[PDB]
RNA sequence: UCAG
């Protein structure tokens, strides 16, 4: 969501985990990687 | 000596004998939250909500808990801009 | 204020051995000239390996080093052959490197002894210093080595493996006579080979006048190249260095005025 | 990782001298010669013929530090001289000593052989 | 549970708020390099590429800080960001637009940390204020940090693997706090105990005694070459003490262009002869003791651990006062500098010849442990015929014990002064001891005479068997190598009982580390939260945060502790 | 004899049976201090060698094989039941104990680069990835392939060229950090298609695929291991030990040329500061080295079981010097910057030095402005997690003793956790904000006009309102 | 491990 | 407080010095006039320390006395610790 | 699955209690070096809690002679908590009394 | 059957016990591996005494 | 693993003696005599033959990966 | 795509989501073959 | 971010009255399911409730636009049947 | 389970 870029797709990042325009290199989220973070047995509990 | 003797005007400044533990340095009345980090915490803090009490903030650990600048040196003092000195001088840029 | 006039008498000479003396020399010419023999004499040696089978039990890079170490005869082509920078053609060519290439299967029962024997060169004049062998890699039935390798020129400033002596012996002074090593017990210490002195004396006496000179040299090879080469060698190379010095200073000094 | 290329010891990289000539201030007549990617070997011979003038007052060459590949060697000559010519009549000075070497080397081969 | 979260350590109030992990810091091994200054360290070029540093585009840097934007990521000396006034983020590895990458007043460029750049540098654990100290970085091509050696007594840090921390400060603001208060060469003199914390160390301060000998003299060419590492040189050489029949300088001479300035100080060696200061000689003296330094110039004395190391009156300790702290910055590394090129051309080692000694010497180590083993034997029958009578206040037991331990200390420090007489002036264990810079005196006595006794929990070996210490010596055996007593040297080698008692004593000093570090951090710890908030405010005055007067002056006088000196007064003594 | 006991019951078969198996390594254990043996006991444990002979069929994590491993010179007895010889761990090198340039100073060691060219402490690691593809889900099925960006919904920018078909790199590619050693794909439930479950290298490993095996694992799942292969020569970081407990990195590397030299031509491979022998008192070294010297010379592997009387080092020194060395191992050296004889005798002689397994490369560690916890919002920990060190209490008391109250904020605040809050001026609690809609409301009050901006670490935040769901109110009221 | 006034 | 009546010391506290000296030189280097003429001094801490020595930092000091008076002490007032 | 789960884990119990579990167990070998493989394999490790700093469990005892090695132990907070056999030590497999 | 019970590798009942050295090369086995370790969920683990 | 190419302290080729240094131990040379015959002179270089252990041969004995 | 087995080392083509076994031995621990692409290892 | 930055200058502590815990809380009727899933994900009055906090890391909270940044989170009340002693 |  560039704002100087209608419908371009963002870069994901590892190094600093944000997603990055690829054409103009403009960080879009600074930090929202963070980390990121039996359902099969019974059900909720 | 001055090292020596500060330590022995601390345990001694109150006129009864503050042993350097959680009982003699919580004991005495300082900030609530100064008190928390050391060693009781939880229960010190509880103690403070029931009576009230209010923490003064002119602690060093108080405002490095909240991220402000510490009453420590560099932030004892206040600096000012000097209006009549910044129109004095040579503005070059 | 000019340079002294130097002298050399060689007492032995064999394939693999140059032992020299030079006399009227300054210490720091001659340890100057000990340095050059091991690290700025060239020579070629196998850097670059692209190996296409290894089933052998040593890795890949195992054996690329234990290439590169092999010593390649280098007596003559090494003055013709320019460094790999140096070349204009793209990688390596016939003029900046010599390509050598291995393929050995074991399919008998009995181990097969890999040896430098079995690396095969396009140049004649480069071969492994066969003319025992150097053991590459020991090979079980059903395992193979296939590799093709290049070698080129360089010096042991770079990497060892350029390295052309194996040990270069220098001394001076042999009994000692200005006092550079200052013994706690003189008697106890064992009589140098050159020494002149009788059994009963063990130091020279002290002479302040003295000044380092008559330097003993003795000079061994890997058979990379001659051991007479290998001297002669690093006196013309430590002379380029010095006449490419003067290029540059004689630029700086002009520019600058 | 962070291990430099083994070339970069004795290869000049692109747009860096291999002799710059600094005076130096503090004292006359004297002058201060940096070399880039040379190291004791080079250094030890110059300083040596340098002390051999007898119009060179100081002569000594330093490494900065190991890890780097510099020379730097520092001549003051007495007025009358300069400490550029000092320089390079040592270089002549050692390329002759080198060259007479070599001749006589050759001559003691030659004679060692087959004599 | 919320109380289990926050109460514990590493919970919320201490854990993440008192201390926290932080970003722009790097942690890798610390190797020796005694050419960087002593504020200067040496980051690896990984370490200092993903490090950055912003920085402020001004009309004055525009260009620099362009280039640096131009060259990227990828090549050293580049920007990772681009900072806009709006506070967009430019990250230049990925492709920026031609259009993006110029720059205008108020973009703030993240270059990467370049030389000169200051950082705090961190050694845990963090005993003391020494212990974080900032430093200039200078970028090497390894990839260890590389500090001075000096600087390692302040960390308390050794090459055998450790580690230390670094952050770089983000900000104008706090790299000039850094700068100002935090430098190595500001905080040379510790206020704790009004020394100097750095002094010279290891192969410098045993090269600098062999240099500051009266037999050393220097020839023209080794001159050049010491002067010229010399950096605050005048350019003037000086002139030789020996001028004929050859010009030589002598290693003294060379020193007092070291010292800074003219800073004036008299020491004493460690070998001084206590009647010399009485006898005649006094000022001419006989062993070249007696260090003094007037007008900067080492007039005579050999330089050692006293001289030159952290104590009070040290020569680098009346640098730091008179000299002020960048001249002595300057001294130091000098030192070292000038010396470790010397040792070069002399050289130390240390090996078998050392620790062995004369025959004579052994026969007389010999003859002392006969004698202590026959006292030995005679108190024991003593006590055994019941003739023994008890000391005041101990049993007799514990006097047996006394007058045993008498007897084998007393030989044990016989034997160790036997062997330190035999030692040579070309011994090297005495080059060390006597400079100071590794040993003492202990450690060769043991290498070459006596171990000496093995105790344990304060008294000689127990008996662990019934009656016995170990099952090859007979019950009720209280003589001297039953209980412990090594007789043999280190090198002669332990005797195979003497192996184990020898083992049973060094775990005791293991476990007595192992234990001494976990109660002195809790008493530590305590004291800093007693103590945190106490400082000297603007009436002078020492308050807490509660603003209760803890002092009306600091220290009753109000200095501060690291510009006092000892002095004495020279009024009380006299008689009237 | 004079009498001591005339009923002695049983004898010992050897005194040197006392040792364990890590301590029967160390030759002339009875010429150390104790804790010198005790701490060699512990790092002889750290050393590399060829672990076991089936090192190749074996796929373990965390595996360091020395190129060329060799058997002591000076070998204790009992190390031929410990099967020493057949697996050695270490390389016997020339060890010059001397001071030469100030970079073996403290425990540093100067070591020879041209014998580092040649072989000499190289060693192989290898690393293993394990992976396995789990059907268990009921609608989650983790099938190896390589993933697409384009097919793909979750993906990642690092390099997936290396990846086959099959989705697991090819053994004898090249994988340098941060590229995809197996490529994994989970399908994703359809709530209203993938979510990347590729597993990458870890940072600045930079080796060469040795072997990738498939199998089915206990629980029938398809199983893939990855073993990595990285040529390791020492660097200027790396650990070296000896058999007395001396442990030191490697301070700096000379060439050849550089290192002092004997007049033989022998340089050493490894210097060690003089000043590391006298406090730690490991004279069994210098007995060690005397005792090579002569082995080496005379062709037989010299004995050094702990206690034996019939070796000593007068007659170690007496058979040097029928070999025409100095009796107690000293040796005239040159300096090879300058060639001149260093004054004082520097003792030369091959010592067994081992190689331990910590490296520099695996130790350093570089963070800036990486990625964040979950639960503070702070640094991540580790050097896998690209984590930043810790600024400990100890740390901040020190800065607090310096007067840097800016550094100290800017550590504990700025670098880690920055956050900024909304709070009501009436009631210190935090206030609802919604900075876009540009309203900003707190309940309790129904107060919207009292609201201040708060900048305080997410960890206080956090403290305070986990204070409040304790029912504690910290209320933080500006005035 | 010298003596009892020392160390172990 | 009145400017008589002074108490604080008239010297320069070194943690003053540092907070002056890095709050100018942020000044400087958000494009703030220079009153020192620069010899070709680009870094801002560098230009800093310059005005520093001439005395023409325009910064007033603001010393807070326990009582909770404050004194105000100009940087040229104040005598350079150095 | 009870064998292998005290074997895996290192707990030395039943997977539902963990209160009577003791830990530190069946660790993993140490392959780094044969030398380690074979310490590890003959390790004895002594109940008493790391803990606690008290001195007499860690101190090496006269009766350890021959038994276990006087030098082999871990430096740290374990000093004398971890031991390892001598040599020619061998431990008793056990008989009937009968 | 009423389980299994995981096996110390070369004890009397491991299928490596009494096998020639030829013999555990062949299954690839070192000759000189200690054994002494049970290989549980497929890491070899040592029980410490 | 097997006999290094050039002794690590000079750099003499080592790589090519030790099947001969193990051919005159079967000969009933001495070590040191075989060292002597095979040229090695310096103790740097001895060391390599004496100390290696030829673990190739071990390695050897298991089948090959593929036949 | 050409897995060699451990048993009987006999190259055995798979393709994608087929079963992990060994035609004429049965073993399933397969290994992958070696590259085509070619790595140039400096003799360094 | 009109909002004045401020800086506390004293911290009150004091026990939560239930009246404001009450008024405080988005959570109208208390958290009436133990369930944390209600339409597949958001189970309103319940634990995981959209207006308590932001979730899924792209979601945005119900009472304001938090995009898991800025929302501090907020805060929901249990009203017990009976009293309960505080620990 | 190692590293200080
Ligand atoms: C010198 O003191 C240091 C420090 O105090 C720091 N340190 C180390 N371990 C710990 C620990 O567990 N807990 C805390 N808090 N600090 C610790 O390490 C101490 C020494 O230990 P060592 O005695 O082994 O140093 P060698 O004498 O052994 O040095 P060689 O010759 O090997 O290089
Ligand atoms: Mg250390
Ligand atoms: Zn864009
Ligand atoms: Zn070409
Ligand atoms: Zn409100
Ligand atoms: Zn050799
Ligand atoms: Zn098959
Ligand atoms: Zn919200």
């Amino acid at each position: 969501t560039c704002p100087n870029h209608p419908d371009a797709i963002l870069v994901e990042d590892y190094r600093a985990g944000d997603m990055i325009c690829p054409e103009c290199g403009l960080v879009v989220g600074d930090r929202v990687i963070d980390v990121g973070s039996n359902p099969l047995l019974s059900d909720g509990d | 000596y001055r090292h020596l003797a500060l330590l022995c005007d601390t345990m001694t400044c109150r006129g009864h004998l503050m042993a350097i533990t959680r009982h003699g340095v919580n004991r005495q009345d300082t900030g609530p939250l100064m008190k928390c980090s050391f060693e009781e915490t939880v229960d010190v803090l509880m103690e403070a909500a029931a009576h009230g009490e209010s923490d003064p903030m002119k602690g060093v650990s108080e405002n490095i808990m909240l991220g402000q600048l510490a009453p420590a040196g560099t932030g004892c003092f206040d600096l000012l801009l000097d209006a009549e000195k910044c129109k004095y001088g040579m503005e070059i840029p | 204020p000019y340079a002294n006039q130097p002298t050399v008498r060689i007492t032995e000479l064999t394939d693999e051995n140059v032992k020299f003396i030079i006399e009227n020399t300054d210490l720091a010419v001659a340890n100057s000239i000990r340095r050059v023999f091991i690290a700025e004499v060239p020579i070629i040696a196998i850097d670059w390996v692209q190996i296409d089978a290894n089933s052998s039990v040593l890795h890949d890079e195992f054996i690329a080093h234990r290439l590169g170490l092999i010593p390649l005869t280098s007596d003559d082509i090494v003055d013709k052959l320019q460094y790999s920078r140096d070349c204009t053609c793209e990688e390596f060519c016939p003029e900046c490197s010599v390509e050598f290439t291995l393929d050995v299967r074991c399919n008998e029962d009995q181990t097969r002894h890999v040896t430098s024997r079995d690396l095969i060169s396009n140049s004649p004049r480069v071969i492994p210093v066969t003319s025992d062998d150097i053991l590459i890699v020991k090979l079980r039935k059903g395992q193979e080595l296939r590799l093709r390798a290049y070698a080129k020129k360089g010096f042991g400033k770079e990497h060892a493996k350029w390295n052309p002596t194996a040990g270069v012996a220098f001394e001076y002074d042999p009994d000692n006579a200005l006092r550079h090593t200052v013994y706690p017990k003189p008697e106890e210490w064992p009589k140098s080979e050159y020494s002149e002195l009788d059994e009963d004396e063990s130091q020279a006496p002290y002479d302040p006048n003295g000044k380092p000179e008559r330097f003993y040299y003795n000079v061994e090879s890997c058979g990379s190249l001659r051991p007479e080469t290998i001297v002669l060698s690093a006196l013309s190379g430590l002379k380029k260095k010095l006449s490419d010095l003067q290029t540059q200073l004689s630029h700086e000094i002009q520019s600058d005025v | 990782m962070n291990a430099p290329p083994a070339f970069e010891s004795f290869l000049l990289f692109e747009g860096e001298k291999k002799i710059t000539i600094n005076k130096d201030t503090k004292v006359p007549n004297a002058c201060l010669f940096t070399i880039n990617k040379e190291d004791h070997t080079l250094g030890n011979i110059i300083k040596s013929q340098l002390l051999k003038d007898p119009q060179v007052l100081f002569a000594g060459y330093k490494v900065p530090h190991p890890l780097e590949h510099k020379i730097i060697i520092r001549v003051q000559t007495t007025p009358d001289y300069s400490p550029q010519e000092a320089f390079t009549n040592a270089i002549t000075d050692l390329i002759s000593e080198l060259s007479l070497l070599e001749e006589r080397f050759r001559v003691a081969i030659k004679d060692k052989q087959e004599g | 549970s919320l109380k289990q979260r926050l109460k514990g350590k590493e919970g919320r109030v201490r854990g993440n708020l008192m201390g926290k992990r932080v970003d722009f810091s790097a942690r890798t091994v610390i190797t020796p390099d005694p050419n960087l200054s002593i504020d200067q360290v040496g980051v690896p070029r990984s370490i200092a590429a993903n490090m950055t540093f912003a920085e402020i585009v001004t009309p004055f840097n525009i260009d620099r800080l362009q280039e640096l934007v131009r060259r990227g990521n990828s090549q050293y000396p580049g920007a990772k960001y681009i900072i806009r006034d709006n506070g967009d983020r430019i990250d230049l590895r990925f492709h920026p637009k031609p259009s993006d990458l110029h720059l205008q007043t108020g973009y703030k460029v993240e270059r990467h940390m370049c030389d000169g750049d200051i950082v705090i540098f961190n050694r845990q654990p963090t005993l003391h204020k020494m212990s974080m100290m900032g430093h200039r970085v200078r970028i090497l091509p390894w990839s260890t940090f590389r500090l001075n050696l000096s600087v390692t007594t302040p960390y308390n840090a050794d090459f055998d693997g450790d580690e230390m921390n670094l952050h770089l400060p983000q900000s104008l603001e706090t790299r000039a706090e850094i700068q100002e208060l935090a430098m190595v060469p500001r905080m040379i003199v510790t206020p704790q105990s009004n020394r100097p914390v750095m002094g010279i160390v290891q192969d410098t301060l045993t090269a600098v005694r062999k240099f500051t000998k009266r037999d050393v003299f220097l020839e023209r060419g080794e001159v050049m070459n010491l002067l010229m590492f010399l950096s605050t040189w005048d350019g003037k050489v000086p002139q030789p003490a020996i001028l004929k029949p050859r010009p030589l300088w002598t290693g003294k001479q060379i020193f007092s262009l070291i010292i800074p300035g003219h800073i004036n100080c008299i020491r004493t060696h460690s070998t001084h002869p206590d009647d010399e200061d009485s006898g005649p000689y006094k000022h001419i003296s006989p062993g070249d003791t007696k260090v003094v330094v007037e007008n900067g110039e080492l007039i005579m004395g050999i330089l050692c651990k006293k001289s030159l190391g952290t104590s009070a009156g040290s020569l680098v300790h009346i640098s730091y006062l008179e000299m002020g702290h960048d001249i002595t910055r300057l001294f130091y590394s000098n030192i070292q500098t000038v010396i470790n090129n010397w040792l070069l051309i002399e050289g130390h080692t240390i090996g078998i010849g050392d620790s062995i000694a004369d025959s004579k010497t052994y026969q007389d180590i010999q003859n002392t442990i006969k004698k202590a083993k026959q006292d030995v034997i005679e108190v024991i029958e003593k006590a055994h015929n019941n003739e023994l009578e008890p000391t005041p206040g101990n049993t007799l037991r514990q006097t047996f014990e006394n007058q045993v331990n008498r007897i084998l200390n007393d030989a044990r420090d016989k034997t160790g002064s036997s062997a330190q007489k035999s030692l040579s002036e070309y011994n090297n264990f005495k080059s060390m001891v006597v400079s100071g810079a590794k040993g003492s005196k202990i450690n060769i006595s043991q290498v070459i005479a006596v171990v000496g006794q093995q105790n344990v929990e304060g008294k000689r070996i127990p008996f662990g068997f019934k009656h016995r210490t170990l099952p090859h010596f007979i019950k009720d055996d209280y003589g001297p190598e039953s209980r412990g007593f090594v007789e043999n040297s280190y090198l002669a080698g332990l005797t195979p009982t003497e192996f184990f008692f020898h083992a049973m004593g060094g775990r005791e000093g293991l476990i007595d580390t192992a234990v001494k570090t976990a109660e002195t951090g809790y008493i530590q710890r305590r004291l800093i939260k007693s103590m945190e908030s106490v400082m000297v405010k603007y009436d002078a005055t020492v308050r807490n945060s509660i603003n209760q007067v803890v002092q009306l002056r600091y220290g009753e006088d109000g200095l501060a502790g690291e510009s006092v000196e000892f002095q004495n007064l020279a009024t009380l003594k006299p008689s009237n | 004899e004079v009498a001591y006991c005339s009923t002695y019951t049983h004898c010992e078969i050897h005194p040197s049976m006392i040792l364990g198996v890590c301590a029967s390594i160390i030759p002339f254990p009875d010429h150390n201090q104790s804790p010198r043996n005790t701490y060699q006991s512990a790092m002889g444990k750290q050393a590399m060698g060829v672990y076991i002979t089936n090192f190749h069929v074996r796929m373990d994590t965390l595996a360091h094989v020395l190129y060329y491993p060799q058997k002591p010179l000076v070998t204790t007895r009992s190390m031929e039941y410990l099967r020493f010889r057949e697996l050695p761990a270490g390389i016997n090198s020339i060890v010059a104990i001397a001071s030469y340039t100030g970079y073996n100073q403290e425990d540093s060691v100067i070591m020879n680069r041209s014998a580092v060219d040649r072989g000499f402490f190289r060693s192989v690691f290898y690393r293993s990835y394990k992976e396995q593809e789990s059907k268990k889900g009921f609608d989650q099925e983790e099938v190896f392939e390589k993933p697409t960006r384009e097919t793909c919904q979750g993906m990642r920018h690092a390099i997936y060229d290396k990846l086959d078909d099959d989705g697991l790199i090819a053994p004898g590619v090249r994988v340098s950090g941060d590229d995809v050693i197996i490529g994994k794909t989970v399908t994703l439930p359809e709530n209203e298609t993938k979510r990347d479950c590729s597993t990458f290298l870890r940072t600045s490993e930079t080796g060469i695929v040795d072997q990738v095996m498939v199998t089915l694992n206990q629980e029938g799942y398809k199983f893939c291991k990855i073993r990595v292969r990285s040529v390791r020569i020492p660097q200027i970081g790396d650990k070296f030990a000896s058999r007395h407990g001396q442990k030191g990195t490697c301070g700096i590397q000379y060439r050849q040329e550089d290192m002092p030299f004997t007049c033989e031509g022998i340089t050493p491979d490894i210097i060690i500061n003089p000043h590391a022998i006298p406090s730690r008192m490991t004279i069994g070294h210098l007995i060690e080295c005397l005792q090579g010297k002569v082995s080496a010379n005379k062709g037989e592997i010299g004995d050094a079981t702990p206690f034996n009387d019939a070796v000593n080092v007068q007659k170690i020194s007496n058979l040097l010097s029928d070999y025409g060395y100095h009796l107690r191992g000293n040796e005239v050296l040159y300096n090879g910057f300058t060639g001149r004889k260093i004054t004082s005798q520097i003792f030369i002689g091959p010592t067994y030095y081992q190689r331990l397994k910590h490296m520099v490369d695996d130790k350093i560690h570089s963070r800036a402005r990486g990625p964040i916890q979950i639960l503070n919002r702070q640094p991540m920990e580790g050097r896998s997690r690209d984590g930043g060190l810790r600024f400990g209490e100890m740390e901040r008391d020190c800065q607090i003793a310096h007067g840097a109250a800016q550094f100290l904020r800017e550590r504990l605040f700025e670098a880690s956790d920055p956050y900024q809050v909304h709070v009501c001026n009436l009631c210190g609690i935090m206030a609802i904000a919604n900075t876009r809609t540009h309203t900003y409301e707190c309940r309790g009050c129904r107060n919207k006009t009292q609201i201040s901006l708060v900048r305080m670490p997410y960890a206080c935040k956090l403290l305070f309102q986990e204070l409040m769901s304790m029912s504690i109110a910290p209320r933080m009221m500006s005035v | 491990i010298w003596g009892i006034g020392c160390n172990p | 407080q009145a400017n008589q009546k002074r108490i604080t010391t008239p010297y320069m506290t070194k943690y003053e010095r540092a907070r002056v000296l890095g709050t100018r030189a942020l000044q400087i280097a958000m494009c703030a006039p220079v009153m020192v003429e620069l010899e070709g001094e680009t870094d801002p801490l560098l230009i800093a320390m310059k005005e520093l020595k001439a005395r023409k930092i325009p910064i007033i000091i603001r010393r807070y006395l326990p009582d909770g008076s404050y004194e105000d002490w100009g940087v040229d007032e104040l005598i350079i610790s150095d | 699955d009870g064998l292998k789960y005290s074997l895996a884990t290192g707990n030395w119990g039943d997977q539902k209690k963990a209160h009577q579990a003791r830990a530190g167990v069946s660790q993993v070998l140490n392959r780094l070096t044969f030398a380690s493989t074979l310490s590890h394999l003959r390790r004895l490790n002594s109940p008493i809690g790391r803990d606690g700093k008290l001195a007499k469990p860690r101190q090496l005892h006269n009766t350890l002679w021959g038994m276990v090695c006087p030098a082999e132990t871990p430096e740290g907070h374990a000093v004398g908590l971890v031991k390892n056999l001598a040599l020619m030590a061998y431990i008793s497999v056990g008989s009937q009394p009968s | 059957f009423i389980g299994k019970i995981p096996i110390m590798l070369r004890s009397t009942y491991c299928l490596l016990n009494g096998l020639t050295d030829r013999d555990l090369c062949e299954l690839n086995e070192c000759p000189l591996d200690p054994g002494g370790y049970f290989i549980i969920n497929g890491s070899e683990k040592v029980l410490i005494a | 693993m097997i006999i290094p190419v050039r002794c690590f302290t000079c750099g003499k080729i080592v790589g090519n003696k030790w099947e001969a240094y193990l051919g005159l131990l079967q000969a009933e040379y001495t070590e040191g005599d075989a060292l002597d015959a095979l040229g090695l002179k310096r103790y740097c270089c001895r060391r390599m033959l004496l100390a290696h252990v030829d673990l190739i041969e071990k390695l050897l004995n298991y089948a090959p990966l593929e036949k | 795509m050409i897995y060699i087995c451990g048993e009987c080392h006999t190259e055995n083509e798979i393709k994608s989501r087929d079963p992990i076994r060994c035609r004429e031995c049965g073993y399933r621990i397969m290994y992958k073959k070696r590259t085509k692409r070619l790595v140039v290892f400096d003799a360094r | 971010s009109a909002c004045p930055l401020r800086t506390i200058k004293r911290v009150q502590f004091g026990v939560l009255s239930p009246d404001e815990l009450k008024r405080m809380s988005v959570t109208e009727g208390g958290i009436k399911y133990p369930e944390t899933t209600e339409g597949g994900r958001p189970k309103l009055g319940g634990l995981m409730d959209p207006r308590q906090g932001v979730i899924e890391r792209t979601g945005r909270c119900q009472t304001c636009a938090g995009n898991m940044t800025e929302c501090p989170g907020h805060f929901g009340h249990i009203e017990l049947a009976k009293p309960v002693f505080h620990v």
